Protein backbone atom coordinates (compact mmCIF):
# COMPACT_ATOMS: atom_id res chain seq x y z
CA UNK A 1 0.00 0.00 0.00
CA UNK A 2 0.97 3.80 -0.15
CA UNK A 3 3.34 5.08 2.60
CA UNK A 4 4.04 8.70 3.55
CA UNK A 5 7.15 10.32 5.82
CA UNK A 6 5.87 13.36 7.51
CA UNK A 7 7.27 16.04 10.28
CA UNK A 8 5.26 18.87 11.82
CA UNK A 9 7.17 21.51 13.39
CA UNK A 10 5.59 24.87 15.61
CA UNK A 11 7.05 27.30 17.21
CA UNK A 12 4.92 29.96 19.21
CA UNK A 13 6.55 32.99 20.75
CA UNK A 14 6.50 34.09 24.60
CA UNK A 15 6.15 37.60 25.34
CA UNK A 16 8.65 38.63 27.61
CA UNK A 17 9.94 35.24 28.93
CA UNK A 18 12.83 34.47 26.39
CA UNK A 19 12.96 31.91 23.34
CA UNK A 20 9.76 30.93 21.37
CA UNK A 21 8.79 26.90 22.54
CA UNK A 22 9.66 24.89 19.47
CA UNK A 23 8.24 21.27 19.07
CA UNK A 24 8.84 18.79 16.43
CA UNK A 25 7.63 14.94 15.27
CA UNK A 26 7.85 12.67 12.89
CA UNK A 27 5.57 10.33 11.54
CA UNK A 28 5.61 7.49 8.99
CA UNK A 29 2.15 6.51 8.43
CA UNK A 30 -0.11 6.70 11.48
CA UNK A 31 2.82 6.08 13.49
CA UNK A 32 5.00 9.03 15.68
CA UNK A 33 8.40 7.59 15.77
CA UNK A 34 10.86 10.73 16.47
CA UNK A 35 10.22 13.96 18.89
CA UNK A 36 12.26 17.23 19.26
CA UNK A 37 11.41 19.59 22.52
CA UNK A 38 13.29 23.06 23.17
CA UNK A 39 12.21 23.15 26.40
CA UNK A 40 15.30 21.56 27.98
CA UNK A 41 18.75 22.84 29.10
CA UNK A 42 20.41 20.47 26.34
CA UNK A 43 17.08 19.08 23.78
CA UNK A 44 17.90 15.84 22.00
CA UNK A 45 15.59 14.27 18.99
CA UNK A 46 15.02 11.20 20.72
CA UNK A 47 13.30 8.49 19.35
CA UNK A 48 9.50 7.39 20.07
CA UNK A 49 8.90 4.19 18.46
CA UNK A 50 11.09 0.85 19.82
CA UNK A 51 12.04 -0.12 16.56
CA UNK A 52 14.29 3.26 15.99
CA UNK A 53 16.97 2.50 18.87
CA UNK A 54 18.15 0.57 15.82
CA UNK A 55 19.66 3.87 14.83
CA UNK A 56 23.22 4.37 15.58
CA UNK A 57 24.72 7.87 17.77
CA UNK A 58 25.48 9.45 14.30
CA UNK A 59 21.80 9.60 13.26
CA UNK A 60 20.75 11.28 16.64
CA UNK A 61 23.56 13.69 16.75
CA UNK A 62 22.45 14.45 13.12
CA UNK A 63 19.02 14.94 13.83
CA UNK A 64 19.46 17.17 17.51
CA UNK A 65 21.56 19.65 15.23
CA UNK A 66 18.74 19.96 12.21
CA UNK A 67 15.87 20.27 14.83
CA UNK A 68 17.55 23.11 17.19
CA UNK A 69 19.01 24.89 13.64
CA UNK A 70 15.11 24.91 12.76
CA UNK A 71 13.78 26.76 16.04
CA UNK A 72 16.42 29.14 15.58
CA UNK A 73 15.32 29.35 12.31
CA UNK A 74 11.65 29.50 13.38
CA UNK A 75 12.75 31.87 16.13
CA UNK A 76 13.84 34.58 13.32
CA UNK A 77 10.73 33.96 11.01
CA UNK A 78 8.73 34.52 13.64
CA UNK A 79 10.24 37.99 14.55
CA UNK A 80 9.98 38.46 10.57
CA UNK A 81 6.40 37.97 10.44
CA UNK A 82 5.96 40.38 13.25
CA UNK A 83 7.54 42.96 11.42
CA UNK A 84 5.79 42.52 8.54
CA UNK A 85 2.33 42.95 10.01
CA UNK A 86 3.70 45.27 12.34
CA UNK A 87 2.35 43.52 15.93
CA UNK A 88 3.31 44.31 19.06
CA UNK A 89 6.23 42.16 20.88
CA UNK A 90 3.13 41.85 23.73
CA UNK A 91 1.18 39.11 21.72
CA UNK A 92 1.86 35.49 21.38
CA UNK A 93 2.04 34.43 17.62
CA UNK A 94 2.69 30.71 16.23
CA UNK A 95 4.12 29.23 13.17
CA UNK A 96 3.52 26.25 11.72
CA UNK A 97 5.76 23.86 9.31
CA UNK A 98 4.73 20.70 7.91
CA UNK A 99 6.04 18.47 5.00
CA UNK A 100 6.66 15.11 3.68
CA UNK A 101 6.43 12.38 0.91
CA UNK A 102 4.33 9.91 -0.26
CA UNK A 103 4.79 6.47 -2.01
CA UNK A 104 2.50 5.03 -4.07
CA UNK A 105 1.58 1.62 -3.91
CA UNK A 106 4.55 0.92 -6.32
CA UNK A 107 6.57 2.13 -3.65
CA UNK A 108 7.66 5.05 -6.24
CA UNK A 109 7.35 8.87 -5.36
CA UNK A 110 4.12 9.93 -5.58
CA UNK A 111 3.51 13.25 -4.40
CA UNK A 112 5.32 15.80 -2.06
CA UNK A 113 4.29 18.93 -0.29
CA UNK A 114 5.14 21.74 2.25
CA UNK A 115 3.45 24.55 3.54
CA UNK A 116 4.00 26.77 6.13
CA UNK A 117 0.99 28.58 8.73
CA UNK A 118 1.02 31.96 10.56
CA UNK A 119 -1.34 31.90 13.72
CA UNK A 120 -3.16 29.00 12.17
CA UNK A 121 -4.16 30.31 8.91
CA UNK A 122 -1.93 29.29 5.52
CA UNK A 123 0.34 31.79 4.98
CA UNK A 124 3.01 29.85 1.93
CA UNK A 125 2.93 26.64 0.15
CA UNK A 126 5.16 24.78 -1.83
CA UNK A 127 2.92 23.49 -4.68
CA UNK A 128 3.14 19.92 -5.66
CA UNK A 129 5.00 20.97 -8.56
CA UNK A 130 7.58 21.29 -6.21
CA UNK A 131 8.95 24.50 -8.21
CA UNK A 132 6.97 27.40 -7.19
CA UNK A 133 5.33 28.63 -4.02
CA UNK A 134 1.80 30.25 -3.82
CA UNK A 135 1.45 33.32 -1.25
CA UNK A 136 -1.49 34.04 0.72
CA UNK A 137 -0.83 37.97 1.09
CA UNK A 138 1.23 40.48 0.71
CA UNK A 139 3.12 39.31 3.76
CA UNK A 140 3.75 35.85 1.84
CA UNK A 141 4.53 37.31 -1.41
CA UNK A 142 8.07 38.32 0.31
CA UNK A 143 8.74 35.40 1.92
CA UNK A 144 7.63 33.92 -1.70
CA UNK A 145 11.05 36.16 -3.27
CA UNK A 146 13.45 34.80 -0.71
CA UNK A 147 12.48 31.47 -1.81
CA UNK A 148 13.33 32.24 -5.37
CA UNK A 149 16.10 34.00 -4.71
CA UNK A 150 17.83 30.75 -3.05
CA UNK A 151 15.99 28.54 -5.18
CA UNK A 152 14.38 27.02 -2.25
CA UNK A 153 12.18 24.60 -4.21
CA UNK A 154 15.17 23.28 -5.66
CA UNK A 155 16.38 22.43 -2.61
CA UNK A 156 12.91 21.19 -1.31
CA UNK A 157 12.38 19.00 -3.69
CA UNK A 158 15.95 17.38 -3.41
CA UNK A 159 15.01 16.73 -0.08
CA UNK A 160 11.45 15.34 -0.67
CA UNK A 161 12.67 13.62 -3.95
CA UNK A 162 16.07 11.91 -2.21
CA UNK A 163 16.12 11.61 1.40
CA UNK A 164 12.60 11.66 2.61
CA UNK A 165 12.29 8.53 -0.24
CA UNK A 166 15.14 7.14 0.92
CA UNK A 167 14.43 7.40 4.54
CA UNK A 168 11.14 6.49 4.39
CA UNK A 169 12.48 3.01 2.65
CA UNK A 170 14.83 2.99 5.78
CA UNK A 171 12.52 3.13 8.60
CA UNK A 172 9.77 0.89 6.50
CA UNK A 173 12.33 -1.91 6.99
CA UNK A 174 13.26 -0.83 10.31
CA UNK A 175 10.05 -1.24 11.72
CA UNK A 176 8.40 -3.85 9.10
CA UNK A 177 7.18 -5.83 12.09
CA UNK A 178 4.86 -2.66 13.20
CA UNK A 179 4.84 -0.51 10.33
CA UNK A 180 3.65 -3.04 7.75
CA UNK A 181 1.39 -5.17 10.41
CA UNK A 182 -2.16 -4.23 9.59
CA UNK A 183 -3.85 -4.76 12.84
CA UNK A 184 -7.88 -5.56 12.73
CA UNK A 185 -10.49 -3.90 14.56
CA UNK A 186 -11.75 -6.17 17.55
CA UNK A 187 -15.60 -5.48 17.67
CA UNK A 188 -18.51 -5.45 19.98
CA UNK A 189 -22.04 -4.38 19.76
CA UNK A 190 -23.33 -2.65 23.45
CA UNK A 191 -26.93 -2.03 24.42
CA UNK A 192 -28.24 1.27 26.78
CA UNK A 193 -31.82 1.71 27.13
CA UNK A 194 -33.00 5.10 27.10
CA UNK A 195 -36.45 4.34 28.22
CA UNK A 196 -39.05 2.14 28.07
CA UNK A 197 -40.14 2.07 24.30
CA UNK A 198 -35.66 3.67 23.08
CA UNK A 199 -32.48 2.04 23.40
CA UNK A 200 -28.97 3.07 22.35
CA UNK A 201 -27.03 0.48 20.32
CA UNK A 202 -22.99 1.20 20.57
CA UNK A 203 -20.50 -0.03 17.54
CA UNK A 204 -17.00 -0.30 18.60
CA UNK A 205 -14.28 -0.98 16.48
CA UNK A 206 -11.06 -1.26 19.45
CA UNK A 207 -7.07 -1.42 18.71
CA UNK A 208 -6.88 -1.28 15.48
CA UNK A 209 -3.87 0.01 12.94
CA UNK A 210 -3.83 2.38 11.06
CA UNK A 211 -6.49 4.70 11.56
CA UNK A 212 -8.32 4.57 8.53
CA UNK A 213 -11.71 2.85 9.65
CA UNK A 214 -15.33 3.06 8.43
CA UNK A 215 -18.38 2.49 10.85
CA UNK A 216 -21.87 2.91 9.60
CA UNK A 217 -24.78 1.07 11.36
CA UNK A 218 -27.80 -0.13 8.54
CA UNK A 219 -31.49 -0.08 9.52
CA UNK A 220 -32.83 -2.12 6.85
CA UNK A 221 -32.73 -0.98 3.34
CA UNK A 222 -30.73 1.99 5.21
CA UNK A 223 -27.49 1.80 5.06
CA UNK A 224 -26.62 5.10 6.65
CA UNK A 225 -28.86 4.72 9.65
CA UNK A 226 -30.47 8.56 10.17
CA UNK A 227 -29.19 10.54 13.46
CA UNK A 228 -26.30 8.00 13.47
CA UNK A 229 -23.75 9.23 15.67
CA UNK A 230 -19.74 9.22 14.87
CA UNK A 231 -16.39 10.13 17.47
CA UNK A 232 -13.59 11.23 15.90
CA UNK A 233 -11.35 7.87 15.58
CA UNK A 234 -9.05 8.55 18.81
CA UNK A 235 -5.61 7.05 20.17
CA UNK A 236 -5.62 3.99 22.76
CA UNK A 237 -2.22 5.29 23.89
CA UNK A 238 -0.30 1.90 22.86
CA UNK A 239 -0.25 2.55 18.98
CA UNK A 240 -3.67 1.64 18.17
CA UNK A 241 -6.97 3.05 17.33
CA UNK A 242 -10.59 3.47 18.53
CA UNK A 243 -13.48 4.65 17.48
CA UNK A 244 -17.36 3.64 17.70
CA UNK A 245 -21.05 4.32 16.57
CA UNK A 246 -24.04 4.90 17.78
CA UNK A 247 -27.67 4.77 17.03
CA UNK A 248 -31.34 5.78 19.15
CA UNK A 249 -33.86 2.59 18.05
CA UNK A 250 -36.92 1.70 19.32
CA UNK A 251 -37.01 -0.94 22.18
CA UNK A 252 -37.85 -4.12 20.47
CA UNK A 253 -36.54 -3.93 17.28
CA UNK A 254 -32.86 -3.90 17.66
CA UNK A 255 -32.59 -7.22 15.73
CA UNK A 256 -33.51 -5.17 12.36
CA UNK A 257 -29.58 -3.09 13.01
CA UNK A 258 -26.65 -4.08 11.87
CA UNK A 259 -22.94 -2.60 11.86
CA UNK A 260 -20.69 -2.48 9.36
CA UNK A 261 -17.08 -2.37 9.98
CA UNK A 262 -14.66 -2.14 6.97
CA UNK A 263 -11.07 -2.23 7.89
CA UNK A 264 -7.22 -2.68 5.58
CA UNK A 265 -6.52 -5.07 8.31
CA UNK A 266 -9.93 -7.25 8.09
CA UNK A 267 -10.09 -9.66 4.95
CA UNK A 268 -13.15 -8.91 4.71
CA UNK A 269 -15.87 -6.04 6.23
CA UNK A 270 -17.44 -7.38 9.35
CA UNK A 271 -21.24 -7.20 10.59
CA UNK A 272 -22.18 -7.35 13.81
CA UNK A 273 -26.04 -7.51 15.69
CA UNK A 274 -26.64 -6.74 18.84
CA UNK B 1 -5.68 35.27 13.74
CA UNK B 2 -7.86 31.61 13.65
CA UNK B 3 -8.76 29.94 16.90
CA UNK B 4 -10.45 26.94 17.43
CA UNK B 5 -12.01 25.48 20.57
CA UNK B 6 -11.09 21.82 21.78
CA UNK B 7 -12.87 18.81 21.10
CA UNK B 8 -13.07 16.47 24.26
CA UNK B 9 -12.98 12.73 24.75
CA UNK B 10 -12.74 10.90 28.21
CA UNK B 11 -12.14 7.30 27.59
CA UNK B 12 -10.58 4.07 29.03
CA UNK B 13 -7.24 2.38 27.04
CA UNK B 14 -9.11 -1.00 27.07
CA UNK B 15 -13.04 -1.95 28.06
CA UNK B 16 -13.54 -1.21 31.91
CA UNK B 17 -13.61 -3.63 34.48
CA UNK B 18 -13.51 -3.04 38.04
CA UNK B 19 -10.79 -3.81 39.86
CA UNK B 20 -8.55 -4.03 36.97
CA UNK B 21 -5.49 -1.90 35.73
CA UNK B 22 -6.24 0.16 32.82
CA UNK B 23 -5.71 3.76 31.41
CA UNK B 24 -7.80 6.67 31.69
CA UNK B 25 -7.02 9.05 28.61
CA UNK B 26 -8.12 12.55 27.80
CA UNK B 27 -8.12 13.54 23.72
CA UNK B 28 -8.48 16.99 23.00
CA UNK B 29 -8.14 17.96 19.17
CA UNK B 30 -9.04 20.45 16.96
CA UNK B 31 -7.44 23.48 18.88
CA UNK B 32 -5.65 26.45 18.07
CA UNK B 33 -3.40 28.51 19.70
CA UNK B 34 -1.74 25.13 21.12
CA UNK B 35 -1.90 26.39 24.85
CA UNK B 36 -3.82 24.32 27.14
CA UNK B 37 -4.74 23.20 30.16
CA UNK B 38 -5.89 19.71 30.29
CA UNK B 39 -6.45 17.82 34.07
CA UNK B 40 -7.48 14.44 34.91
CA UNK B 41 -10.08 14.30 38.09
CA UNK B 42 -10.69 11.14 40.19
CA UNK B 43 -13.88 12.32 42.67
CA UNK B 44 -13.53 16.27 41.39
CA UNK B 45 -9.74 16.04 42.89
CA UNK B 46 -6.68 16.74 40.88
CA UNK B 47 -4.64 13.18 39.46
CA UNK B 48 -1.08 14.08 39.98
CA UNK B 49 1.63 13.29 37.31
CA UNK B 50 -0.61 12.92 34.32
CA UNK B 51 1.56 12.35 31.24
CA UNK B 52 0.56 13.98 27.79
CA UNK B 53 1.75 13.26 24.27
CA UNK B 54 3.81 14.86 21.75
CA UNK B 55 2.69 18.06 20.49
CA UNK B 56 1.61 17.28 16.65
CA UNK B 57 -1.08 19.04 14.37
CA UNK B 58 -3.62 18.44 11.73
CA UNK B 59 -3.65 19.21 7.81
CA UNK B 60 -5.90 22.04 9.04
CA UNK B 61 -3.03 23.05 11.64
CA UNK B 62 -5.44 22.43 14.67
CA UNK B 63 -3.31 20.87 17.36
CA UNK B 64 -4.57 17.34 19.04
CA UNK B 65 -2.67 15.42 22.17
CA UNK B 66 -3.51 12.73 24.30
CA UNK B 67 -3.66 13.37 28.30
CA UNK B 68 -3.53 9.50 30.17
CA UNK B 69 -2.72 7.86 33.71
CA UNK B 70 -2.85 4.74 35.03
CA UNK B 71 -6.15 4.33 36.84
CA UNK B 72 -8.35 1.63 38.71
CA UNK B 73 -11.81 2.20 37.36
CA UNK B 74 -14.73 1.30 40.15
CA UNK B 75 -18.50 1.49 40.53
CA UNK B 76 -18.63 4.62 42.64
CA UNK B 77 -15.43 6.58 41.62
CA UNK B 78 -16.12 9.82 39.39
CA UNK B 79 -13.59 10.56 36.74
CA UNK B 80 -13.54 13.47 34.32
CA UNK B 81 -11.72 15.65 32.57
CA UNK B 82 -10.95 19.26 32.61
CA UNK B 83 -10.06 21.67 29.84
CA UNK B 84 -9.14 25.15 29.74
CA UNK B 85 -8.33 27.13 26.78
CA UNK B 86 -8.28 30.89 25.09
CA UNK B 87 -11.49 30.31 23.51
CA UNK B 88 -13.53 28.87 26.91
CA UNK B 89 -15.72 31.75 28.73
CA UNK B 90 -14.86 28.82 31.71
CA UNK B 91 -12.84 25.46 32.08
CA UNK B 92 -14.50 22.38 30.35
CA UNK B 93 -15.60 19.31 32.34
CA UNK B 94 -16.21 16.06 30.61
CA UNK B 95 -17.07 13.18 32.93
CA UNK B 96 -16.05 9.69 32.28
CA UNK B 97 -18.74 7.02 30.97
CA UNK B 98 -17.33 3.74 30.51
CA UNK B 99 -19.99 3.20 27.80
CA UNK B 100 -18.24 5.86 25.84
CA UNK C 1 15.41 12.65 8.50
CA UNK C 2 14.06 15.73 8.37
CA UNK C 3 15.71 18.28 6.67
CA UNK C 4 19.01 20.18 7.90
CA UNK C 5 18.14 23.63 6.70
CA UNK C 6 14.60 25.10 6.86
CA UNK C 7 13.32 27.76 4.63
CA UNK C 8 13.72 31.62 5.66
CA UNK C 9 10.29 33.75 5.40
Amino acid sequence: GSHSLKYFHTSVSRPGRGEPRFISVGYVDDTQFVRFDNDAASPRMVPRAPWMEQEGSEYWDRETRSARDTAQIFRVNLRTLRGYYNQSEAGSHTLQWMHGCELGPDGRFLRGYEQFAYDGKDYLTLNEDLRSWTAVDTAAQISEQKSNDASEAEHQRAYLEDTCVEWLHKYLEKGKETLLHLEPPKTHVTHHPISDHEATLRCWALGFYPAEITLTWQQDGEGHTQDTELVETRPAGDGTFQKWAAVVVPSGEEQRYTCHVQHEGLPEPVTLRW
Amino acid sequence: MIQRTPKIQVYSRHPAENGKSNFLNCYVSGFHPSDIEVDLLKNGERIEKVEHSDLSFSKDWSFYLLYYTEFTPTEKDEYACRVNHVTLSQPKIVKWDRDM
Amino acid sequence: RQPAKAPLL
